[PDB]
């Protein structure tokens, strides 16, 4: 360690060895978590009140979606000390299969990424969480395909 | 759930008085900058209810709840009433809303 | 209790705005302070410096027609130095590959677009986030469509 | 005219429109920046000083018809550092633009796919960042700010 | 439209003088560092035209316009000509371009 | 015309009450869909004045006039206040505005 | 204190330029003597045809400048159509005008030039066609008075 | 004698050529119409029924040489309505025929500049449309249908 | 199924120094009885029509004296078989200042005419200009001509 | 870009076969009323290419594309070839063209 | 004539802001040594306007013109205002002047 550098910061990436779950990690190469940011239950805990930049990306992969009725979601939520209800700050939905379902052929690997980012005023003790409804379609194979992070502006 | 309007469905008689209560759950909103809005049955315009006379408002800052007692009820006072509040913390300024429907019936005016 | 900061803005789509994109600031988890003004659906930079501009839109439709809709979303800039609308960020997305479902109707589709970048803005510059089809907006749930700038 | 000085390492490079089958990054164009020490060498950004940076890039893919079998669109921002001289992926995304529908006696139709990547990272002096795609033949830089790549020292 | 090259399509005969004018619309670009590029028909080279002799360059800062007069025109001077200017405000430094093509026919050379 | 603000320039002291009158001249605009907007002196953030509390609105359908009483004037209640109305006849529907400046001096 | 019992018609639109739109051409419909009714919708500064049929397209713009410091300025005005059958911008009506033919106000100034441009024609449009009226230099617009810049269609 | 009936409020009036320096609208000329209720009062057209109308007019200005630098020719179609009794412009155009010049050493330079206006509007009963110009001393109503003005109920 | 006679013809761009009207072009109409005979539109039914035409003039310099650009729509009727002008306009493009041994300055001047008239069966309309050497048919919809029975 | 002729400039050898493809983008144009026209190098007169024998035309209504394969190539075939189609929707009837030049050496 | 003041006579009201512009005609005078002078109505001494606060000075180097915007107008700021510039070529040093008069009217006059 040479130069100090500061601000609450976090850039966590999904655990590749979790398969059917999205577990956030910080001890893996180009990942960061320092200066007060806590990771409790896959939740980032704000250490100080101020303006933050919140972002997250998720990559979905399925092997030839046979079901027209497929819905993929990705949302970053906030539970604050002032108002103790989970509300979505950033949200996105994506329909991966436009009915087109493989009939007389073989599998069709589809990939769908979703990216979210925004600036918010957060308070001390706020709990941020990035979650998806289909954690069985997670593709954490490669490296920077799924992540979640904040930086104090 | 960010202000809670309690009386959802009401059915009162012409000549009564309904009181509607709203409770603040966001600790940044104040009971001082409160507003009330009604939507008369059949119209799509949200009108601004006035503070005075037949519409009396009781506020208690301790529990972060305010109420609105309405007297002399007729049959033209059937509509959706919502409550509002002004919140302010850091660089943020926002407001909150509710929901609730009113239905008023008549007395038939017995003719001898 | 905690002191303000620097020019910031995070505006959200109006949920009760019938088929149109009106940006709002006085709603939960939204900001517009430290000089940034929202004029006629436009953000006005109050001071010279480097800003980070971003916006997301969610498009939803209840079926794939034959028209072949093209979804666009661009953040453009009108500067005091060059009084022409020029695009800073843009993206295009085609939602319908389907050969118009003739028996399996409805089937709601969802398509998002996200834009973000760093730019140098001048005093009085007007940024505008716009889309070509404001009739496919999904402003139903909170924070699905938004637009913001922050002075870095 | 002159108002405020401004500072910190920043870069926002945009693809060259007069390039064919290539993603060549340019800095000397209208709303593009490359100042405060950031160097653009071999289609690569060279970090001039250690700190926390914000990295982002967008790519727009377009084709006028659906091709055969499955084509995969890739977009990755990589980093080769002085500390570890091997290129590792910081951000990645994959996207399938053509879902079956291999045109066999049917009309062609132009498809568009954007891909965006962004995150905060700690970079050192002399690190070489590069944003690249696997099929530079589907690039749609026919309009402005549709493909770009940038960093800013926070 | 960030500098506007005005004579888009011009057609002159061997032995002439064509003027190509460009006017700046970006208030950050300066008339001091101007460059001209010609691309000979059929090749993609865009070599840089030099300021001197057959290529005379007139600059006027008041109307923010520059021109490039080409005299003694031959048939080897037919191509797409661009004008350029160097812009710089804060931390940003860029240049701007235009467009305009020339076609030159000969004189038939009447043999006695 | 197209709505006429009557008190054009007023100068009152902190702690008082000014009334602004607007009169409809278009027989298609209604005194029912009236709106108010304020612009604080030296700032172009024209906001929508809310009808309630210190801001009371009186409508008289007979004379086609609406007014806006402002109570407890402060030193920050100095600006330019405009009125608005929604008009509708056949296939056309539009709105109309006025103009008039307020300056409050503090004691 | 009056009465109204007026009928309606067929797809029509007559929109007027925004006066408070700094150096830009924003089309408005909620202003006196302007129309946008019977299905014609205004999306992204574009009119969307609500039904297939025979239409009359017209538009005028007024250009004003406060001096002629360039004998090489071009003013153009075009009504273009991007159709559902052919998703490409094609010009229906176009006009070009050179506002400054003289050798610039080299001495005194204050010579405001005014040059108007008008377009009109009848066309067959389909449902969902998006019409757009545009100019090349939106910095010379004279929207100071009323009915100086406008754009409209009417279903014949 | 007459033939097929035809209807709708219609008007196409032409300037009086024999009016020297003024704009008098006429209907009793070959290709001019004024029928089905349209009244021309004090050089004003009065709408006979509520509905949508098409308004158009052309004016041709001619001068023999340019006297003033500050010469502005205007042409507007105005409307004073029963609901709002103030004359407002529906269509307007301004034109400067002379860019400085002011011929000192010359032999007179006749200039011709036309102006055309058109639009569709909703009019009410009793509304008065009026076509007016600021300088009726430059009107060129010589050869033919060079100056005209009309409405038609669409 | 749209009735009413209509026509909207546009100039031929590959026509050497002439104003030739075309109807089998992208955004052009000629239907419900209006025929284009000898470069003239023939009205098929008696009624009220809207007549319009625009012409765009372009030149690469101001030659000697003044050029007069005229644009006129004429009508030759069965009742009175002489060509008479329904709409006319004149424009002088050159404000003197003929190029004094310097370089050119391309001028553009368009002219538009429109109005409502009563036409009878067999009337022949023609939109015409005096200088077909200044026609700018380079782009589309710069010169056109049409009628519609309202 | 209403009809899209694909092989813009081709240079073939005597005795081969060039295929020129045109794809309709106006959904009002029909693959049934297709026409071909040639401009022989040095002459400025167009002519109607005949469908038969050495000029074979393949049309596919599904893909809205038609092509013209010319076999047994000679040196008198160097010229600019255009394709055409007759479109008809409502009250409109028009035609569309393209462009593409061929050079054959011996 | 060297230096041309554009606003000759102005009559603004109390509480407003006037800008007076001057244009240089001699190519020996510089927009760098520009000065402004006011002469209060009723007195003879011409005072030197100090650029700061209410007196802001703008410059445009392309056309060699400078202006002076005065904000927060009072009624005691009525007078004859002149602009000045310093010219210097070879063995010569001189200055140039203009002219432009201000009348500012006040308020009240509440006609009852
Ligand atoms: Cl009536």
């Amino acid at each position: 360690s040479r130069t100090p550098s500061d601000k609450p910061v976090a850039h966590v990436v999904a655990n590749p060895q979790a398969e059917g779950q999205l577990q956030w990690l910080n001890r893996r190469a180009n990942a960061l978590l320092a200066n007060g940011v806590e990771l409790r239950d896959n939740q980032l805990v704000v250490p100080s009140e101020g303006l933050y930049l919140i972002y997250s990306q998720v990559l979905f992969k399925g092997q030839g979606c046979p079901s027209t009725h497929v819905l993929l979601t990705h949302t970053i939520s906030r539970i604050a000390v002032s108002y103790q209800t989970k509300v979505n700050l950033l949200s996105a939905i994506k329909s991966p299969c436009q009915r087109e379902t493989p009939e007389g052929a073989e599998a069709k690997p589809w990939y769908e990424p979703i990216y979210l980012g925004g600036v918010f005023q957060l308070e001390k003790g706020d709990r941020l969480s990035a979650e998806i409804n289909r954690p069985d379609y997670l593709d954490f194979a490669e490296s920077g395909q799924v992540y979640f992070g904040i930086i104090a502006l | 759930a960010r202000v809670d309007q309690t009386p959802q469905t009401i059915t009162k008689e012409t000549g009564e008085s309904l009181t509607i209560n709203c409770v603040l759950r966001d600790s940044h909103c104040a009971t001082s900058s409160t507003y009330w809005y009604r939507k008369k049955s059949g119209s799509t315009n949200e009108e601004s209810i006035s503070k005075g006379g037949r519409y009396v408002e009781t506020v208690n800052s301790g529990s972060k709840s305010f109420s609105l007692r309405i007297n002399d009820l007729t049959v033209e006072d059937s509509g959706t009433y919502r409550c509002a509040s002004e919140c302010q913390y850091g660089l943020a300024e926002y407001d909150v809303y509710g929901g609730g429907t009113v239905v008023t019936v008549n007395a038939a005016a017995h003719h001898h």
